[PDB]
RNA sequence: AGCCGAGUCGGCCUGCGCGGAAGAU
RNA sequence: CACAGGUGGUCAGGUAGAGAAUACCAAGGCGCUUGAGAGAACUCGGGUGAAGGAACUAGGCAAAAUGGUGCCGUAACUUC
RNA sequence: AAUUCCUUGUCGGGUAAGUUCCGACCUGCACGAAUGGCGUAAUGAUGGCCAGGCUGUCUCCACCCGAGACUCAGUGAAAUU
RNA sequence: GAUGUCGGCUCAUCACAUCCUGGGGCUGAAGUAGGUCCCAAGGGUAUGGCUGUUCGCCAUUUAAAGUGGUACGCGAGCUGGGUUUAGAACGUCGUGAGACAGUUCGGUCCCUAUCUGCCGUGGGCGCUGGAGAACUGAGGGGGGCUGCUCCUAGUACGAGAGGACCGGAGUGGACGCAUCACUGGUGUUCGGGUUGUCAUGCCAAUGGCACUGCCCGGUAGCUAAAUGCGGAAGAGAUAAGUGCUGAAAGCAUCUAAGCACGAAACUUGCCCCGAGAUGAGUUCUCCCUGACCCUUUAAGGGUCCUGAAGGAACGUUGAAGACGACGACGUUGAUAGGCCGGGUGUGUAAGCGCAGCGAUGCGUUGAGCUAACCGGUACUAAUGAACCGUGAGGCUUAACCU
C-alpha cells in the first residue's frame, strides 16, 4: 500500500494505567497533495507523485511552477513517488491525510542517519585495540595485518578500513502503531527512529 | 565531532585566551575603534556587549562586578558615566565590523570594529 | 554485574562467610550474572563446625548487587553490596534454613518459592 | 517544542508536596501479588532530586534489617499513590552523596523548623 | 620507502593539471567616490556603500 | 515364460562405449 | 651550525619552612628569529571513569597507592 | 642440587585446577673437604615462589585539555633511479 | 655484490576426506538413547592452572569446542619469552689454549610510500539546441546461528522401569543496525568550599600563580553498562532417496516414451548502491522567432544589434565536513551575533541592621550568578550592480497530413 512523508519533531514517553512506561517518537504528517498519476501506456508502471509542506515564493524556479501550476495546488519542499497496487486509483489534485494509518498495527520508517565524518577501525568495525603496555611502539589503534604473503599477493576486494561513517538511507522495520491524532496531524511509534530533530521521514504499512 | 557546541579555541589555551579577551576589552572601550583579525573580533563581540549591558544601572554591586571581570578602574568609569547614558535606549548591537584587507607580513585577514555612535 | 574472580557475601546459615564465582552458567561466552542467575562457586572462608568446608565446590544464586535492577516503569532499586545463597549441585535446593536481610520480587518463581517464603522482606 | 510540551501537560499530576534534599519522607506504592493490589510503604532520607518536567524524578536511602538500599521515584508515574513529609532537615548542598560512608551517630542530620 | 623507476616529464605535467591560479571575477563601484574595491570591503580611500568611515 | 502355437537356453573369440574417480585466489 | 650537551672561583633580600629543599615575590633580567586558521582518522604528553579487581603478561612491564610532628605499642632469630 | 640424562622420578603441603616453589626419600648417568666441606645474625638498583592494600594491566573501551597531522602566505632538503 | 627462520597478538581468505544444525537407506532399530553408510560448505564452532612452548595433562562450561592449504598466511603491522655473538659459574672431556642438539644468571629489533593493490572523496570531457526535477533497472554488495520451559500427553510403545514422532505457544545466549525518552560516564567554556603567597593606598570586597593548586556538584553535545528493532514465512528448479502407469523380454521391472513427490546448498522473496548500462534509457515542466559582407561554395570565415531559462562568484552560516563536496538564508529577511521572557544548575550574594568580649550566628532572602537549551524580537552584519551561458537547433529512407 502506500504511504506518506513526514517529519520528525522529537522522543518523549506515554504512561499506562497499569504502570507502564512506553517510549515514543513523535512524527507530524500534513496533508500530501497528489502532482502526477503514471500508468502503464504512457509511462510503464504504475505510481503516484506527491508534495507537502510550503516553500517561499522567490525560491520556486520557472520550470518547477509550470509543473506545480499543471496539476493546480500550491507549491512544496520536495516531491515524492510511491508505487501503486491492484485496484488502487488516485486523481491528481487529491489530499491524503494521516487518518490512512487508523487500523494499520506496524509500520515501517526510512530516513537519513547523523554523520560522524572519517572514522577508524575501531569505531567502524568494532575491531579489537592491542596492548597498551608490555613493549607496544606506536601501535595501540592501528588495524594490524592486511593480507597474506606471494600468494595471493594482492588485498582482496571489499576488505575492512577506515572511512566515512554515517549520513546514508536507513530503514527500521515493524515497529508499533501506539496513536493515531487526526485534530493534531501526529502520529506516534514506539521506539527509535533515524535521523535528526526536524529531518524528512517517510513511513509505510509493514511489509513482513 | 562537534555538533552544535560554540566557542573558539585558536590555538591557545584557556587561561591565555582569558588573559588577551580582558586586554582587548579594555583597549575596544578606550580607543572606540581598533583593527585585528576577522575571527577575533568576532568573538569580542561577546565579551564587549554583556558589559554595556551590565553598565545601564548603576549600583555598588554591579560596579564590583564590572571591575571583577576588567580590572581597571579607569574603564569601570568609563562604562558607568558615559557608555550606558549614551545607549540607554538601544536593544543590543552596539559595535560594528568592517572587513578591510589582508596582513603585510602573513597574508591574514583583517577588519575594524567601532562602537556605532563614534 | 557478577562476573569469574568475583567475591560475594552469603545470606544464609549454612556456614560459609566468603565465596568467589568461577563460572556463569548458561549458553556459550556468557559475561554477566544478575539477580535471580545461577553460578558456579569455590568456598573461601568457613566457620568451625558449619556444614560445608573450605575448598568445596558448589552452585548458588545471586539475591543482591550493587548495579541493581530495573522495573517497567523506569525505576531502580539498589544495595550496598553482592550477597547469594547455596544450593545444592544435584537438586538445586537451599542447604540453609533461614535466610537474613531483603531480597526481590524477581525471585517468585517456582523454583525459588522457599527462599520468597523465608526472607524477612521483600521489595 | 510546543507540540511536545502540550503532549506532555495533559500527563502530569497536580497533587506533589514540597520537599527538599535532607527530609524524611514516606512513599507508598502499589503492589501485585496474584489477583490482589495492595500499598506497600517505603520510609527514609531524600538525598537526590532531578527536576526535569514529566521527567522529575528523586532518590531515597534507608537502612533495612542490617543493609543499606536505595531506590529512584520517577514523580509522574501511577505506580506511586501518595507522598508524605515527616521530618525537615537542615544541610548546605543539593547532593548529600557522603552519607554513603557514615553510619550511626556519624549520620545524623539536624532538624530546620523554619 | 622509494621509487625503483625514474619518473617522466609527461607525468610531472600529468600530476600538475590541478595548480592553475583563480582571478576574481569583478570589481564593484563605490556609490560617491567611484573607486574600485573587493566586494564587501572597504576602499583604499575608506569609504564603504557611500559612506566616508575611517579618515 | 505365464496361467497355447514359433522359437528359447548358456558357454567361446573379438570392435567401441559404462562404474571404480576426493583440494585448496 | 646563532646546536635542548660540557666548563673552576666569589656574592646570598622578604613571607611560610629543619633547610643552600619546595611555592609565591624584591633588585635585576627575559617571552627562547616563521606566522594565520580549522577543530577528521592516527601518533606524542596529560585529567576523569558505572560494575568487576591480575581474569593481562615470559614476568603486576607500566600505572595506581604509602608519605609530617608528638605520644601509646611492637614477634621469631641474634655475633647481644 | 647454579651439579640428575631417563624425568613433569615417588611421597607430603599450598590452588577449583601448580612441568615453577617449599619439606623429605637415596637408584649420586656424572657431590665431597684451602682450583676448600657443612652452617650462619646483618647487608643487596642480585635469582625463584606466596599474600594484604591498590589500580584502565585486562572483560571493553568512552569523553575531555594541550602539541603535530589538514587549509592559506614566505623559505626550502634526502635515500633511490 | 643478503629471499629475517619458533611461539604469542591484530587481521584474515579458500578446500571438503562434515564437529553442530538440515535431508535420507540398513540395523543383532519395541520406546528413550545408540551403531554404520549416502547427500549437503548457508551460518556457527570455550574460559582458566602449569610450562618460552606448538602439543599435552588437569578444573569447570557448550548444540558443538572439525581436519587441512595460503613463504609450516601475516616483523617496510606490534612483541622479543626460546634458538644463534662478546661477561660469569657448575657437572663432564683435555697437560693446555679451549670445548659440550648438557645446565644456570645478564644481554641496542632502522625506513617521511614513486608504481600495482585496497578503503574513502573530488576536478574534466562525453551522451548531438540549452536548462530544472522525478524515475526504470542491466549489474553488484549485505544478511542467513542456536538453547531451555509449557500444551498436544503421562497419550503411541513397553512385563515393569521409562517415555516419543508430527503440530502449536513463550522466554533466553552470541552477533548486527539505529537512537538519547529513561538509568549512568565525561563535561580545564556554569556555581560553590578551602591551604600558601603577591597585588589593587588601607578595612571590607576581588584578581593572578602553585598539574584545572587541591576538591564537591553539574547544562548542551558525544556516548554503553542504557532500549527499540532484525535472521523469517511463501514461490520455482533439484541432490541422495521414495513412487505411478509400461514394453524391449507373453511374466517381472521407478525408465527406454509418458506422470508425481523431495533439503539451512541453487534462482527469487528482505535491506543498500546503481544509465561512463559508450548498448550513455524514459516521463513532466521552462527559454531563445535580428540586419549585413567575403570567399577556394561549406556541418565555411567575419561585422553590427542582442544576452533569455538558468548557473557561478561574494557575504551570514549548519545536528554537513580533513580540503573540495552537500543543505539553509541575503531587507518583498529570523541566516548568525546581541537583546527580552522562561527553563536548568549551584545553593540563602554584596550593602545595611540586630546578638555576642570574640571566632561566628540571625533578618532582609530559596537570595545572587547562570555556556552550547526552548519561545520571541530587525538593534548589528548579510549593497544597487558587474561576470558566464545565446539568437528556433545535421543527412538519408519510411509512414501519415496537406
Ligand atoms: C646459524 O647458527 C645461524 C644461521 C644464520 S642464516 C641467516 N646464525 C647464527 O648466528
Amino acid at each position: 500500500m502506500i504511504g506518506l512523508v513526514g517529519k520528525k519533531v522529537g522522543m518523549t514517553r506515554i504512561f499506562t494505567e497499569d504502570g507502564v512506561s512506553i517510549p515514543v517518537t513523535v512524527i507530524e504528517v500534513e496533508a500530501n497533495r497528489v502532482t502526477q498519476v503514471k500508468d502503464l501506456a504512457n509511462d510503464g508502471y504504475r505510481a503516484i507523485q506527491v508534495t507537502t509542506g510550503a516553500k517561499k515564493a522567490n525560491r520556486v524556479t520557472k520550470p518547477e511552477a509550470g509543473h506545480f501550476a499543471k496539476a493546480g495546488v500550491e507549491a512544496g519542499r520536495g516531491l515524492w513517488e510511491f508505487r501503486l497496487a491492484e485496484g488502487e486509483e488516485f486523481t491528481v489534485g487529491q489530499s491524503i491525510s494521516v487518518e490512512l494509518f487508523a487500523d494499520v498495527k506496524k509500520v515501517d520508517v526510512t530516513g537519513t542517519s547523523k554523520g560522524k565524518g572519517f572514522a577508524g577501525t575501531v569505531k567502524r568495525w568494532n575491531f579489537r585495540t592491542q596492548d597498551a603496555t608490555h613493549g607496544n611502539s606506536l601501535s595501540h589503534r592501528v588495524p594490524g595485518s592486511i593480507g597474506q604473503n606471494q600468494t595471493p599477493g594482492k588485498v582482496f576486494k571489499g576488505k575492512k578500513m577506515a572511512g566515512q561513517m554515517g549520513n546514508e538511507r536507513v530503514t527500521v522495520q515493524s515497529l508499533d502503531v501506539v496513536r493515531v491524532d487526526a485534530e493534531r496531524n501526529l502520529l506516534l511509534v514506539k521506539g527509535a527512529v533515524p535521523g535528526a530533530t526536524g529531518s524528512d521521514l517517510i513511513v509505510k504499512p509493514a511489509v513482513k | 565531532m562537534r555538533h552544535r557546541k560554540s566557542g573558539r579555541q585558536l590555538n591557545r589555551n584557556s587561561s591565555h585566551r582569558q588573559a588577551m579577551f580582558r586586554n582587548m576589552a579594555g583597549s575596544l572601550v578606550r580607543h572606540e575603534i581598533i583593527k585585528t583579525t576577522l575571527p577575533k573580533a568576532k568573538e569580542l563581540r561577546r565579551v564587549v556587549e554583556p558589559l554595556i549591558t551590565l553598565a545601564k544601572t548603576d549600583s555598588v554591586a554591579n560596579r564590583r562586578l564590572a571591575f571583577a571581570r576588567t580590572r581597571d578602574n579607569e574603564i569601570v568609569a568609563k562604562l558607568f558615566n558615559e557608555l550606558g547614558p549614551r545607549f540607554a535606549s538601544r536593544a543590543g548591537g552596539y559595535t560594528r565590523i568592517l572587513k578591510c584587507g589582508f596582513r603585510a607580513g602573513d597574508n591574514a585577514p583583517m577588519a575594524y570594529i567601532e562602537l556605532v555612535d563614534r | 554485574m557478577i562476573q569469574e574472580q568475583t567475591m560475594l557475601n552469603v545470606a544464609d546459615n549454612s556456614g560459609a562467610r566468603r565465596v568467589m564465582c568461577i563460572k556463569v552458567l548458561g549458553g556459550s561466552h556468557r559475561r554477566y550474572a544478575g539477580v535471580g542467575d545461577i553460578i558456579k562457586i569455590t568456598i573461601k572462608e568457613a566457620i568451625p563446625r558449619g556444614k560445608v568446608k573450605k575448598g568445596d565446590v558448589l552452585k548458588a544464586v545471586v539475591v543482591r548487587t550493587k548495579k541493581g535492577v530495573r522495573r517497567p516503569d523506569g525505576s531502580v532499586i539498589r544495595f550496598d553490596g553482592n550477597a547469594c545463597v547455596l544450593l545444592n549441585n544435584n537438586s538445586e535446593q537451599p542447604i540453609g534454613t533461614r535466610i537474613f536481610g531483603p531480597v526481590t520480587r524477581e525471585l517468585r518463581s517456582e523454583k525459588f518459592m522457599k527462599i520468597i517464603s523465608l526472607a524477612p522482606e521483600v521489595l | 517544542s510546543n507540540i511536545i510540551k502540550q503532549l506532555e501537560q495533559e500527563q502530569m499530576k497536580q497533587d506533589v508536596p514540597s520537599f527538599r534534599p535532607g527530609d524524611t519522607v514516606e512513599v507508598k506504592v502499589w503492589v501485585v501479588e496474584g489477583s490482589k493490589k495492595r500499598l506497600q510503604a517505603f520510609e527514609g532520607v531524600v538525598i537526590a532530586i532531578r527536576n526535569r518536567g514529566l521527567h522529575s524524578a528523586f532518590t531515597v536511602r534507608k537502612i533495612s534489617n542490617g543493609e543499606g538500599v536505595e531506590r529512584v521515584f520517577q514523580t509522574h508515574s501511577p505506580v506511586v499513590d501518595s507522598i508524605s513529609v515527616k521530618r525537615r532537615g537542615a544541610v548546605r548542598k543539593a547532593k548529600l552523596y557522603y552519607l554513603r560512608e557514615r553510619t550511626g551517630k556519624a549520620a545524623r542530620i539536624k532538624e530546620r523548623l523554619n | 620507502a622509494v621509487q625503483q623507476n625514474k619518473p617522466t616529464r609527461s607525468k610531472r605535467g600529468m600530476r600538475r593539471s590541478h595548480d592553475a591560479l583563480t582571478a576574481v571575477t569583478s570589481l564593484s563601484v563605490d556609490k560617491t567616490s567611484g573607486e574600485k574595491h573587493l566586494r564587501h570591503h572597504i576602499t583604499a580611500d575608506g569609504y564603504y556603500r557611500g559612506r566616508k568611515v575611517i579618515a
